[PDB]
């Protein structure tokens, strides 16, 4: 969190002694990084004492608040974010299936948090054009990511889902987050900008060519993020 | 133990999540049912005959 502030004056520098006839290239105010709600991310009965399909429809309601990135009151996102492995905490005391089914269920959480991150550090102007243009066309299937949880609202406000359709409908957009969450973590890892996370979005395309489910994603996400290059 | 019990059980050993009374995952030779129902057949012949759905998708 802190540690970012300087890559980014440092990047800056570089580029401001480089090119001195445009001058005062942008930044952003300093409260757009400060403020942690401009970001995604961020009474209680005792659940012990429950029948257990109304734990369920517990659990999903947390689950359905925790796909966009909020808490949720039966189950925690943990603040640590350290190197950028997100993690979360489930209640204790809940039946072992179910606990083990929200465990199978949140990694599209890590996997939202750290592409939501991912979309916000890097679209400030010092990583670059391409840099930009990644995150800005990551963000389009962010907000297809909320329609889909939307429309699981719906549906659970009809009393008309549950966890194991739940588990049905993400997984599409499970595959589709895990593939930007990993390629967010290759670009961020690998301090690549410009032209470096040009050739890493071709070599992650070429990784899968007879998927097709992925690879459509990472085709458009490199037509998206090639027109600044 | 009843078996309105093992159905909602059994249906996530399909998916391979473990389960209240099924407690083993094929750790050791294959998925088990422990319980103090007793019966023969729906206790243990049916739950191992519908277990190994769940076995083949741990796989």
């Amino acid at each position: 969190l802190q540690q970012s502030l300087e890559l980014k004056r440092k990047m800056l520098r570089d580029k401001q002694n480089k090119k001195n006839s445009g001058q005062h290239l942008p930044i952003f105010p300093a409260w757009v990084y400060e403020r942690p709600a401009l970001i995604g991310d961020f009474t209680a009965l005792p659940i012990g004492t429950l029948p257990l399909a109304s734990q369920e429809s517990a659990v999903v309601e947390d689950l359905l608040y925790v796909l966009v990135g909020v808490d949720g009151r039966y189950v925690s996102a943990q603040p640590l974010a350290g190197r950028q492995s997100r993690t979360f905490l489930v209640d204790p005391n809940l039946d072992l299936s179910i606990r083990e089914l929200v465990h199978r269920i949140l990694p599209v959480a890590a996997s939202y948090s750290a592409v939501t991150r991912f979309i916000e550090e890097k679209s400030s102007f010092e990583y670059g054009q391409v840099n930009h243009a990644l995150a800005a066309a990551m963000r389009t299937l962010v907000k297809e990511h909320l329609i889909l949880v939307s429309q699981l609202e719906q549906l659970h406000r009809q009393g008309l889902l549950s966890l194991q359709k739940l588990w049905f409908y993400i997984q599409p957009a499970m595959r589709t987050m895990d593939i930007l969450a990993s390629l967010a973590t290759s670009v961020d890892k690998g301090e690549c900008l410009g032209g470096s996370t040009l050739s890493l979005l071709h070599d992650r395309s070429f990784s899968y060519t007879g998927d097709s489910q992925a690879q459509e994603l990472c085709l458009y996400l490199t037509k998206a993020a090639s027109a600044p290059y | 133990i009843t078996e309105a019990a093992l159905v909602r059980d059994i249906l996530y050993v399909f998916q391979g999540i473990d389960g209240k009374n099924i407690k083993m995952n094929n750790t050791e030779n294959c998925y088990k049912v422990e319980g103090k129902a007793n019966l023969s057949r729906s206790l243990r012949d049916t739950a191992v005959r519908l277990s190994e759905l769940g076995w083949l998708h741990n796989k």
